């Protein structure tokens, strides 16, 4: 009696009897991003290896990200 | 945390939902012999955009292909048949039908794109058949390439969905008898390039009761496999290869009771760190897993 | 006066520093007086040590809220590799100040 699907760029998608919640059923849709604006805010080409490393040290320290940046440093 | 809801108008139990590569589209499927499509506007609602018959039976599951090939869906019902539909310009039409079977069919299935187009179903009467579509401009034209026979009841299957080329094709199936003697009821085959045929991997021997569900883990760059099963109660294992079929070492890494009951359906999230579980309780359960490799639960949702 | 032939080196003793309060500085001032006898490792050394020794990386409380920064392979591995080396080459005078700033 139930369906589950995890479609993402977003939260779930429950359907179950109205029984357990006959011959009838209940669909509702859930509401439960880092991804998105650290791929168009890199840089992997174009400066040399210094220049290169600093600035991306810049975004992930903005976005909130301490380990990953300092691994960039250290490189 | 929060929760929409939106009217169905279906006539009976829904019995599958199925969200599309994008994520902006969904499908829904009843006893009442229909399937319906539903897409998402700019203000949030969802809109019921077709709606059209299909079988004369119960329909179970219904199932979205890669964009690649087009907007399709393929469907199972208890006709004994299966169906591949596509839009064209805005409504949908139908490309085949899929009869060979002689038993209700249960599950359907498409393949990771690396593949080609291929598709598997599997049927009540303990066969898997797996077809393929060899010019993909012309979806009215499929071929039956395998077929496997299991000795046991069928209930649903899953792909391995790696992309590496040191991890073959890799399929699993589960089984719902309730016989009074205790057989495996999970199974797992693999291709091998030289025969030219899938062959037993491995067997479950320590699963015993009925299963309902069951799905693989996206792997996105590991180095070995991730199962989830749904039965009585909730169970993960590992199957790591090692240096004819290939041998596995398999474990276990979680068995959850807090449903307190029947356990239906399991799912999984893009990175694959995630699992959705649904239970005869009417509550949804998810499980995380940290650095110490310990699986602990990380919300309700009801 | 055979003093270039040992693993320590006196004015290195006379310019360094300890102090609990602030991390940070010590190890910038010793990197600074690591360049006034010439040598190339301890700059790196202690370039090295500043950044995995920040105060953004403080390990918190629960397990199953982060990875802590110990098991990341910039953390200990690095430590017991980089003491491995020095261990070798009979340098009391690095190792227990390595040992002193990562306490």
């Amino acid at each position: 009696p139930e369906g589950l699907c995890y479609g993402l760029f977003g939260d779930l998608a429950f359907a179950a009897k109205e029984s357990l919640v006959l011959a009838s059923s209940a669909l509702s849709v859930f509401e439960t991003r880092w991804f998105v604006d650290t791929a168009e805010r890199y840089a992997l080409a174009g400066r040399p290896l210094a220049e290169l490393c600093d600035h991306n040290a810049k975004v992930a320290r903005e976005l909130g990200r301490n380990q990953v940046a300092q691994t960039w440093t250290m490189l | 945390f929060v929760a929409r809801s939106i009217a169905a108008d279906h006539k009976d139990l829904i019995h599958d939902v199925s969200f599309d590569f994008h994520g902006r589209r969904m499908a829904t499927c009843s006893s009442d012999q229909s399937v319906k499509v539903w897409d998402k506007s700019e203000s949030g609602d969802w809109h019921c955009t077709a709606s059209w018959k299909t079988h004369s039976g119960s329909v179970w599951r219904v199932t979205w292909a890669h964009p690649e090939f087009g907007q399709v869906l393929a469907s199972c019902s208890f006709d004994r048949t299966a169906a591949v539909w596509e839009e064209i310009v805005s409504h949908w039409v139908k490309r085949t039908t899929l009869v060979d079977s002689r038993t209700s069919v249960t599950d359907v299935k498409f393949a990771p794109k690396h593949m080609g187009l291929m598709l598997a179903t599997c049927s009540a009467d303990g066969i898997v058949r797996i077809y393929e579509a060899p010019d993909v401009m012309n979806l009215s034209q499929w071929s039956l390439q395998h077929e496997i026979s299991c000795k046991l009841s069928c209930s649903c299957i899953s792909w391995n969905p790696s992309s590496s080329r040191a991890h073959s094709p890799m399929i699993a199936v589960g089984s719902d008898d309730s016989s009074p003697n205790a057989m495996a009821k999970v199974q797992i085959f693999e291709y091998n390039e030289n025969t030219r045929k899938y062959a037993k991997a491995e067997t479950l021997m320590t699963v015993t009761d009925p299963v309902h569900d069951i799905a693989f883990a996206p792997n996105l760059g590991r180095s070995f496999h991730i199962l989830a099963i749904a039965t009585k109660d909730v169970r993960i294992f590992t199957l790591k290869p090692v240096r004819g079929p290939t041998k596995f070492e398999i474990h276990i890494v979680a068995q959850f009771d807090n449903h307190n009951s029947q356990v239906w359906r399991v799912s999984w999230n893009i990175t694959g760190t995630v699992l959705a579980s649904s239970g005869d309780d009417g509550c949804v359960r998810l499980w995380k897993a940290n650095y110490m490799d310990n699986w602990k639960c990380t919300g309700i949702l009801k | 006066d055979i003093a270039c032939l040992l693993p320590v080196h006196k004015s290195l003793g006379e310019l360094y520093i300890l102090n609990v309060n602030d991390i940070q500085e010590t190890c910038q001032k010793n990197a600074a007086s690591a360049l006034l006898v010439g040598r190339k490792d301890l700059v790196q050394v202690w370039s090295l040590a500043t950044v995995a020794t920040d105060l953004c990386l403080g390990p918190k409380s629960d397990p199953d809220l982060e990875t802590p920064w110990a098991r990341h392979p910039f953390g200990r591995q690095l430590l017991e590799s980089l003491l491995a080396h020095y261990c070798r080459l009979r340098d009391v005078q690095t190792l227990a100040m390595l040992c002193s700033v990562f306490e």
